[PDB]
């Protein structure tokens, strides 16, 4: 007579759990370096960045969701404080290997056919919901094959899986003094539906390419030991002593 | 899903997951215990059963323990499987647990 | 919750009815 | 006892499984400490370059 | 008896129909492609037999991707590099027997879309790593699946055991298993046959040079997209 | 299966319903005692398991007198201790199993009032001959059952053979053997299982310690006259 | 007459069924354990009766926290370590007499979850002070209840009065008080007959020793985990 | 989405019903 | 007050109907 209804992959996946984070400055870029972020970045939309997210979607094979982008952006500022910024940001939504921006202020972000939001600091965070835009009928977390016709392919990364591009913007102009602006997005999958589920990974990751392996050093969670490590098979650790 | 009960020390790899049994010369003796802690550490965390329960905090339900013997099939015996509800100690001799 | 004032169908909320 | 012949070898193995019934049952969901990352991944700068 | 084609063997069995599902033809409903896929019935849905492995103590683990491991073989393989498409379920039928004196277990699991991982890297496995052919694979890591997921719940796949105790074949029926109704054979591989030494080959008689035999039926293939071969 | 309380043990089986008749609680026209007895029902009606004996060459037999095995081991020993009265039947399950090399047959053998008999001597057996606890006894004659009988006709009793060529285990389910209703449980013992090797253990593969574990469940365990233990 | 088990107390009366709820078993809705539990109708539904405490002149007051102080007698006692859940009510009956020349008034009072707090320190009372045992405790502040509470409002809670004048017995019939179905006996202590003197024993004539008898009866005894003694 | 407060018809979501 | 927009019956209102 207990309910069950807290176990499904409905509640179980949906949690708005951090996808993406980036503390980008917020200054003059015109004596920055070229990998710095000039007030902007782009991000492949990915699940596999945090791997409390990653885990719990990599239990499955085939997942068919809708992701619920929340975009939260706070902002710092790098001798002397003063008052924080109300600060514009656009977040314009670029397909995977579209044409991504280059600057702050290019003629790209007009966005004449991209999906935009326009959203400030001090509202509420911006929460849009990106749908299933896989090409086959769910996306495919673990790829067990390669994408190109070629052998030079990446090895895992279906790019059907790939959701796309989320290029964020700061609207407004540079400001006298420089201000560190961190863009947390939150994406929540809903409307799910789970395939072919998997063993939980128990060995820490290494990148978010692909399924490489280490483990630890010692047991737990190591390669040649994943549960931690007693002194005998007959032997009980947290045993009642009276 | 696979108990690791040989989570033990020079048991690399694979042979966590057997329990190596074999002929004793002595009488009712213990082979393993188990800790039967689903939401702790221990043998049972590495399981279905055990790492989705990580992802919660409170269960319910009976458990499910199969053990499946890998012997010859020219290899007979028999074993007694005790489950001890707590409140005491690890019970150690036979008499002891089959209660 | 009933509430999708969007014209789209995968817009609604999370939908946990099992 | 575990009584075999000359020719079974005597270091016989138990696999034991663990499942759960019917009226198993969970709540209260908080994340797994059986996953944790200190760092960044490797290439997770590579999806915003 | 299990008679796909002109292949058989005769079983004596217990099979696992993979997920509850059966392999059956591309309904017409979710078909994508307009013009009609070619089903070469009796050509292609029979036993393939791979080679044997030899079953030794120190083994760590066998692993077959299909329908990397089909790929160059009969009927099978000349509409594999014919078509563009395809859509073929599987009837993996394991043979490994040895003596009553003789212990040993094997998890025989189909691992859908065993995304491998190499270990104490960061660069993917290359194309060589993962398309091995009909030659199979040899576990690294056979204790974390090469993924480094863990062995000790890969019973959540469809997975048979060979006791060597108790039975000398493991029969999985494996259905079509992709997110796509049809896929590019020459760079994607569905299922994995994961072959896992669990409880090692031990014995105290006269040793013998105990195989594993592996027999791949595809079934109920469809082929789409005719050109010339590769 | 053999469930009894929140024991059990798979069977594969050949039970012995002794003299035809099944274990059931005193029924009320066959009542003595004015009072309601008291019946513990899934704490007593369970497995109790003794120390296995070691199924020797030179082994002579085994005897545990019931319930004086039985006296001081979980919830009936602690029933036993304090209720005057007891009305239990019981169901004797006995493992003992070996190879198929092996040979050896048991007279499993369950004797209502084995009123023993010391070897060439006047005296009588004393209290430390007969009660001997969970620790059993063994037959100083077991050719002429301690008591002057035959072994030969011993299977007059309800017994069951442990032929470890054919069956690895006898079960014996015995009824309320008693002239009186109830009885006082720490100076009397109505059964007695008699273990007894016929044919002796004799194999030429290699040794192993082969025993013979005693799984005795009490069944429908009335108890009666509640008063502190002694 | 309060007859339970085999025990009796002849009344002549005036009973607390305490907050309305008569002692029942778990009903089948209710209960969360999967196996049927043990119920030792008359072994251990009947007065248990604990040690007589000297009602003097400068008594302060006694506690007995249940089923602590059941928890090592008769077959409660033996349920209760053998055993790892039980569900028990309680009949509490207090034996207080004196002559018609006395004075003095019991509250005995029975207190639901009585966590106790030491006085003028921020350490938490340890084991030893709390489970005290068949012994029971002694109210070091009774005016305050031992935990910061008042003893002017603790008639909030299932009491009775023993006033020398009117009646010499009180009659407490405790229910099954957790917030759980079934509990850990010996780490937890759902109820507390609390005995207090809110008027002390006085009188004229020749002095006699005064005890206060406990007869407590525990009521609709579940058990369930059953396992070896502790 | 048909929540239009307005007294002017134009003043609508886009009309994205075909 | 009826404002009940989730899906769980716990979110409610301090049900004070007595």
């Amino acid at each position: 007579q207990h309910g069950v209804s807290e176990t499904l992959v409905e509640n179980f996946l949906s949690r708005a759990a951090l996808v993406s984070k980036r503390s980008f400055e917020y200054k003059d870029h015109t004596s920055s370096t070229a990998r710095a972020d000039k007030n902007f970045f782009k991000w492949t939309i990915n699940t596999r960045s945090f791997v409390q997210l990653r885990r719990k979607l990599e239990l499955f094979t085939y997942l068919r969701f809708d992701a619920e982008i929340t975009i939260l952006t706070t902002v710092a500022v790098n001798n002397t404080y003063v008052g924080l910024p109300d600060l514009t940001l656009q977040a314009m939504f670029v397909p995977t290997g579209a044409l991504t921006p280059e600057k702050q202020d290019s003629f790209h972000w007009q966005s004449g056919s991209n999906a935009s939001v326009f959203f400030k600091i001090s509202d509420p965070p911006a929460r849009i919901t990106i749908p299933f835009m896989c090409i086959n009928s769910a996306y495919s977390v673990f790829y067990d094959g390669f994408a190109g016709f070629e052998k030079n392919g990446l090895y895992g990364i279906n790019p059907a899986d790939t959701i796309g591009n989320l290029c964020v913007r700061i609207v407004n102009e540079h400001q006298p003094v420089g201000f560190t602006v961190t863009v947390r997005v939150y994406m929540k999958p809903k409307h799910i539906k789970a395939w072919a589920p998997r063993p939980p990974r128990t060995l820490p990751y290494m990148s978010i390419a692909n399924a490489n392996y280490k483990g630890k050093e010692r047991a737990p969670n190591a390669l040649s030991a994943i549960i931690g490590n007693r002194d005998s098979v007959k032997t009980m650790p947290h045993n009642i002593v009276n | 899903s696979m108990m690791e009960i040989n989570n033990t020390e020079s048991a690399v790899g694979m042979e966590r997951l057997k329990v190596d049994i074999s002929a004793l010369t002595d009488v009712d003796q213990l082979l393993f215990n188990i800790p039967l802690d689903i939401q702790l550490d221990g043998p049972l965390r590495n399981t279905l059963v055990g790492n989705i329960s990580r992802y919660y905090t409170h269960w319910s339900g009976s458990l499910e323990m199969t053990f499946m013997f890998c012997g010859s099939f020219m290899a007979a015996g028999k074993l007694i499987l005790c489950y001890t509800p707590p409140g005491g100690s690890c019970p150690t001799t036979r008499e002891t647990a089959m209660l | 919750n009933q509430i999708n004032f969007y014209k789209d169908s995968y817009a609604a909320s999370a939908s946990k009815q099992d | 006892n575990l009584i075999v012949p000359s020719e079974s070898s005597d270091t016989c193995s138990l696999i034991g499984f663990i499942a759960a019934k019917d009226d198993f049952s969970l709540r209260l969901m908080r994340d797994s400490p059986d996953i944790g990352q200190l760092d960044h991944l490797h290439a997770a700068e590579a999806a915003y370059q | 008896q299990l008679k796909l084609g002109n292949s058989a063997i005769v079983t004596q069995a217990n099979y696992c129909c993979a997920y509850g599902e059966w392999p059956n033809y591309l309904p017409d409903h979710e078909a994508v492609a307009i013009d009609k896929p070619t089903q070469p019935e009796t050509a292609t849905d029979r036993f393939y037999t791979l080679k044997s492995v030899k079953w030794e103590t120190g083994s760590t683990g066998w692993w077959w991707k299909l329908p990397d491991a089909l790929n160059n073989i009969g009927m099978f393989g000349q509409n594999v590099q014919h078509h563009y498409l395809y859509r073929s379920g599987f009837l993996i039928h394991v043979q490994c027997n040895a003596t009553k004196f003789h212990q040993g277990a094997l998890l025989v699991v189909a691992i859908p879309e065993h995304q491998r991982g190499a270990h104490n890297t960061n660069t993917s496995p290359g194309f060589d790593d993962i398309m091995k052919g009909e030659e199979g694979g040899t576990f690294n890591h056979p204790y974390v699946l090469d993924d480094g997921t863990s062995l000790a719940c890969a019973t959540i796949f469809p997975h048979q055991w060979i006791n060597l105790r108790t039975n000398n074949s493991a029969t999985i029926v494996l259905p079509w298993m992709n997110a796509a109704p049809m896929d590019f054979p020459l760079r994607h591989n569905q299922w994995t046959l994961a072959i896992i030494p669990v409880v090692p080959l031990g014995t105290r008689t006269t040793s013998s040079m105990v195989p594993i035999t592996v027999s791949i039926a595809p079934m109920c293939c469809e082929f789409n997209g005719l050109r010339h071969a590769i």
